[PDB]
């Protein structure tokens, strides 16, 4: 099962696409997403994954970039989201949960008025043995252009996701660097499609980056652990799907759920359970 | 010379400050005083300019919002996440950060400041350490040393004495002294009425409005603290 | 349009039980939609439907009754949460987005298993144009068992929403009705598995209740209102799908944000 | 009375309550004073067994925790969600939801009381009004006329004099009055140090443990108030 499966990536070109996809997606997504739960966005994170559907739905149709019409839509719920909170009495979880299913809710009906029903289950849920290979070579440009990013604004997103009332004492711009990870986290979800799909992008962001929060001592540390977890995650739960003819996408989730489960016990922060005892 | 003229701030409908008009002078160490939630921390806040406020601040004729690299503050420990993963270090090599242009990162030069603030307050053992392992007392220290990096005119601290250790407490006013020394003006709202003679050369006692501003000896008295703690209307 | 779709409600059968299902989710998902957006709860509602769908998986391969096992687990996801909380540095709401989107990909290989893909869809997105009789009398049986529960105990429910901390200072059970209140939704979830599907459940109970929420003037008035909002939603999102041919499910979730998107404008308290 | 044992409330780490035993007698205008947040609101939490606490609490020969029926709790204006869709009136009724039990609603003979209740407040032209209309101090005088329904022996309030108008100060302080001239005891929680012995003539001033406890002006002294305020 095991020996087959490196005969494959030998072989087969499908399943060598399938590899380095799984794998800049679980890097990428997983160094985002230290940001994301750091910052208390996993919210945000679900909610823009959503957001992002319509705009690939009406990017394909109009003949435009996906990577546009991802921004435009997941900035237009951003602005939704602030706008009824500034001019109504609802809430702000009640906000962000009306307007990301009534996009997720538009998504589903551009997608099905254009294009076929296994299209949509597999927007909706990965797909990750058929990307071709301008999609692979885009996913690689755009994830590293997302990780290149992060490596210049590294110091300044250090201290404005740790200490925002200190980065303000000293003027800087915290809206343009809170702008800045969500046009990040549009481009990472768009990406994420391929593997987990859209409705699973939530958890390559957060899953990975709560287990290396576990473990990390630094925010360098954090994302080399969460990116770690997440291209290892990925590599398995590729390997689970294809070996047992199951859900790829649900494999890669259950196995970077697994990581935290094993992790939420034997990490050496967790055992000040010892603390919680006496 | 700090130089607040007509500064307001409003939460939410309410004032929480009315009318703020005052010109400290220093080299100094001045107590911010008064009923806990009635200003105190807001002053610091609308002074800096992190939250809206009607009305302006100056610095030495150049405003405060156009001058914040002459400027230090020190939020309350509340405020920050201790489970944040950051060593020491690079908790104090923070305030180093808007002296970094982009497309720059900290050489040997920078590293050097850090450790030497840290040997000021005597954390210099602490170095290669997590936040979350340290007391209140020690993890305040941290918070100084990340000030003195910043190499500031004028530092501002939000209850810094609150709920800190002996030895954490005159370790950080020997640090605060020496900074007058220096000759810096040192804004700190404090936490109650300790120490109050002993600490500050001059008191600002805030509820909402100024109740009193002037020399230690001469403004806290008895009759300007039960006017604010009283909100005027104190019954003998 | 109206003719062939009036005329579709008296010689197709399915149309007609996807008439009459979707009226019964709309109320009740309304009505128990007002609780969760004035507690704030929109979030655990969310977490809470993704964990039912692997407690319905098992319970189908068990053989066993969907409530039974949508109970179950969707308790289970919301022990697991307060769980994290208390027992490591992982804050709230990174623990709710944790756990729904473990137990959804643990309710996706479960369904694989035993039932296909195209089960797997129906139970995440609706199948509101093929429920059958069992189904329906089922639907209306477990609707009313919850409308019964909210009228038993609406002073209690009303108390508890609105001043808890009073509530606790006359010795109530406050997390007696708080787990009543989420059985309440894990009722709904299951039953919302034919009509608008496991993911667009929230829309459901949240956007009905929210444009109650600019209305009404007390709470019996907003769930009579979220309830009418819900219910008119359901129809007109049928007539959409049925007429155009298109995700009824989706259709009845972008009406109900419609009636919420004209009532942000047109309502006297939105006014003044 | 209210006797109470080594009651404590811990935050987190530290202590916000330590070790509060007093024995408080009625009838009685009772005022707790001290720094903000530094126990005063805890207090009252603690003794009726709303948050997790350490000690002990008793009313007459019995425990406090066993006889809530009899407590009026008046919480602080700032927890109450405004926007909550409720009228005047039915915000009134809640007090006698204790009362009712299942199966039952409010009969007319309970709605005279909630008329009655809003007269003696001055709030009778305000029933049917939502409480998002009301002003700071008209909401208070809701939430005593909420209070005065349940027809409690204790009657225990948040802040009830922080951010309200003259006109409805008058109003409260005398429906508090008449409660103690009809045999009861009154714990209030002072937001200040504002007209100490106007409002109180018991006064328990609170800083973690107590530093005093007695009649307002033997109690009410520059030394209690420099040692609570004061801290070292
Ligand atoms: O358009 C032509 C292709 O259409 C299908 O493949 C589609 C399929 O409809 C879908 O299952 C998947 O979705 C994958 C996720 C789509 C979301 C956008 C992904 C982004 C990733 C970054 C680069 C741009 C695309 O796409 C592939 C093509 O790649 C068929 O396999 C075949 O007809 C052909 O290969």
């Amino acid at each position: 099962m095991i020996a087959e499966f490196i005969d494959g990536l030998q072989k087969f070109h499908f399943l060598q696409n399938a590899l380095i996809t799984a794998i800049v997606v679980g890097i990428v997504a997983g160094a985002v997403g230290c940001f994301i739960i750091l910052r208390g966005m996993s919210l945000m994170g679900d909610a823009i994954s959503h957001a992002v559907l319509p705009g690939v739905a009406l990017s394909f149709i109009l003949g435009l970039d996906f990577f546009i019409g991802a921004i435009v839509f997941g900035l237009l719920a951003a602005i939704i989201i602030t706008y009824i909170k500034g001019n109504s009495i609802i809430k702000s979880d009640t906000a962000i949960g009306i307007t990301s299913s009534s996009f997720l809710a538009l998504g589903i009906i551009l997608i099905g008025v254009a294009k076929s029903s296994t299209d949509l289950f597999h927007i909706l849920f990965g797909n990750i043995l058929a990307v071709q290979d301008t999609d692979m070579f885009i996913t690689m440009g755009v994830g590293a252009a997302i990780l290149l990013l992060i490596w210049i604004f590294f110091k300044q997103l250090l201290i404005t996701s740790f200490d925002e009332l200190l980065a303000k004492a000293m003027g800087m711009p915290v809206n343009f660097y809170h702008y800045l990870l969500m046009v990040l986290l549009t481009l990472v979800s768009v990406t994420a499609m391929q593997s987990v799909g859209t409705i699973l992008i939530v958890a390559m962001l957060i899953t990975p980056a709560a287990t290396a929060y576990l473990y990390a001592n630094s925010l360098k540390s954090m994302i080399f652990l969460s990116s770690t977890f997440g291209a290892t995650a990925s590599v398995l739960g590729l390997f689970i799907g294809y070996s047992f003819n199951v859900a790829a996408g649900s494999s890669i989730v259950l196995t970077a759920a697994s990581f935290f489960l094993i992790s939420f016990f034997i990490a050496p922060k967790q055992r000040y359970l010892k603390l919680k005892n006496k | 010379m700090i130089r607040i003229e007509n500064l307001s701030v409003s939460y939410k409908e309410t004032l929480a400050l009315k009318d703020i008009s005052l010109v400290l002078h220093g080299p100094t160490i001045t107590g911010i005083i008064g009923p806990n939630g009635a200003g105190k921390s807001t002053l610091l806040k609308g002074m800096l300019g992190i939250i809206p406020h009607q009305g302006q601040a100056f610095l030495d004729d150049k405003e405060v919002k156009k001058s914040l690299h002459r400027i230090a503050y020190v939020e309350q420990k509340i405020n920050i996440d201790y489970n944040f993963p950051i060593k020491v270090k690079e908790c104090v090599s923070l305030g180093l950060f808007p002296s970094i242009p982009l497309f720059r990162s900290l050489k040997a030069k920078h590293w050097k400041k850090v450790q030497e603030a840290l040997e000021i307050v005597g954390l210099a053992d602490y170095a290669e350490r997590q936040i979350s392992q340290l007391s209140g007392g020690q993890f305040q220290r941290v918070l100084i040393a990340r000030c003195l990096v910043q190499e500031a005119d004028y530092i501002l601290l939000d209850e810094p004495f609150a709920g800190i250790d002996s030895v954490s407490e005159e370790i950080i006013m020997n640090t605060l002294r020496d900074l007058k020394k220096a000759g810096k003006t040192v804004l700190i709202v404090h936490h109650d009425l300790s120490k109050i003679p002993h600490y500050f050369d001059q008191v600002l006692l805030v509820n909402r409005e100024v109740i009193a501003f002037g020399p230690t000896k001469e403004t806290f008295t008895e009759t300007n603290l039960k006017e604010a703690y009283g909100n005027q209307l104190f019954f003998n």
